[PDB]
């Protein structure tokens, strides 16, 4: 298994082209555990492998890039994922994180509360989500599209993600949403990525690379999630932390990607070409302001 | 605050855990506090905020302005003291010339 030296495994294109029915996820390696470097947390290992994978894609990387991270709080009250993102991202990158409960973070700004209580008029270049509700998993009922925080993620992408931007959203067998898969078709490229350290889990990151703001391809989310599970059920992934031992090429290379403010009437086919190659970001560059709502009562 | 922790260690004092240890090459400059992990062969790098007593306890920082020199940065700790990063950062201090830990890398003499 040559995949063991990779940071993880991306869903092969042929699996994306099937029309499968949703089945239970039954992983062969379920229960196994990867051997992490001494004293390293699973959350640190997982995010390190996600970033090592993102390095191989055509992410747009402007000056003073804007990154937002959802579901960043751990049970212990810290933000391991945020620490890895800050290590990975160019120095000076604006990094904002968020979660439902309080936690200590290395982010430039931390937002506590749900989506309905936070607001910004600013656009972002990269969205990372580790949001996940453990009570979502229920094997005694049908596995339908989830319509909670995922509806907010979809709304955030379609309104606050800059053209040329990218996303990495955590999903699982039971934590998923049909509209989010459909929205993957609005990017120049997409995949479902499984980290090698957590390959015994149904977890994956839906990765949308270079947002076009329009459907490049029509994707049925119900079918694509079924395709994802079929892939996982028929392709055992060997648990591996091998990639964690070589961090020499870890930092995201600065590309100094151009940021331009254009209108929908100016987005021609040559602009789409630049967006698709991660050579352009379309958004304004105003001061970044985030609002936090407070319900007041006596 | 910082005084109580020193004495808390006595009588089987439990050291603050869950400090976020980072993956790195361990071929860094070895400086105390940096914008990215800079641990050498004898150090571990941790996310700054998770090693700051003031951040962890959700209390004000000693500077009148309220600035934290750990949050958003990485702190290098000797591998021998990696079991207690918060404690090590309190006790020791950084050299304002070379930016190394005093008695743990600093040799401006
Ligand atoms: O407009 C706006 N929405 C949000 C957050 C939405 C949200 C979606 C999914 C999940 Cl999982 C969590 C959240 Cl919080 C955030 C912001 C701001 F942070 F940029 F101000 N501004
Ligand atoms: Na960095
Ligand atoms: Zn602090
Ligand atoms: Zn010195």
């Amino acid at each position: 298994s040559s995949q063991a030296w990779q940071p993880g495994v991306a869903m092969p294109n042929l699996y994306k082209m099937q029309r499968m029915l949703l089945e239970k996820c039954d992983l062969q390696n379920y229960g196994d555990s990867a051997t992490l470097p001494k004293g390293i947390m699973m959350n640190v290992a997982k995010y390190t492998q996600l970033c090592q994978y993102l390095n191989t894609l055509t992410l747009a990387v402007p000056y003073n890039m804007r990154v937002i991270h959802f579901g960043a709080g751990s049970d212990k009250g810290v933000a391991p994922g945020t620490a890895v993102l800050r290590q990975w991202l160019p120095t000076g990158t604006l990094l904002v994180d968020s979660d439902l409960n309080d936690f200590v973070s290395d982010a430039d700004s931390t937002l506590i509360g749900d989506c309905a209580t936070v607001h910004t008029a600013n656009k972002w270049d990269l969205i990372i989500s580790d949001m996940y509700d453990p009570k979502t998993k229920n094997v005694t009922k049908e596995n339908d599209s989830k319509e909670g925080f995922f509806t907010y993620i979809c709304g955030f992408i379609q309104q606050k993600l800059a053209l040329g931007g990218s996303v990495a959203i955590k999903i699982t067998e039971h934590s998923w949403n049909a509209d989010l898969y459909k929205l993957m078709g609005h990017f120049a490229w997409w995949t479902a990525f499984v980290t090698n350290v957590n390959a015994s889990s149904s977890e994956a990151f839906l990765i949308g690379c270079n947002y076009l703001g329009k459907p490049r391809e029509q994707i049925d989310g119900y079918v694509m999630h079924a395709n994802y599970i079929f892939w996982r059920n028929t392709n055992p992934i060997q648990l591996s932390s091998y990639s964690l031992f070589d961090m020499s090429k870890f930092p995201l290379k600065l590309r100094g990607t151009a940021v331009m403010s254009l209108k929908e009437g100016q987005i021609n086919d040559m602009i789409l070409s630049l967006l698709s190659k991660g050579r352009l970001i379309i958004r304004e560059n105003n001061r970044v302001v985030i609002s936090s709502d407070v319900l007041v009562n006596n | 605050a910082a005084k109580a922790y020193k004495d808390y260690l006595a009588s089987g004092g439990q050291p603050i855990t869950n400090c976020v240890k980072m993956l790195c090459t361990h071929t860094g400059t070895g400086q105390a506090i940096t914008v990215t992990p800079e641990a050498n062969m004898d150090q571990e790098s941790f996310g700054g905020a998770s090693c700051c007593l003031y951040c962890r306890c959700h209390i004000d920082h000693p500077n009148p302005k309220g600035f934290c020199d750990l949050k958003g940065k990485y702190v290098q700790i000797p591998t021998t003291c990696a079991n207690d990063p918060v404690g090590f950062t309190l006790k020791n201090t950084v050299c304002t010339v070379c930016g190394m830990w005093k008695g743990y890398g600093c040799s401006c003499d």
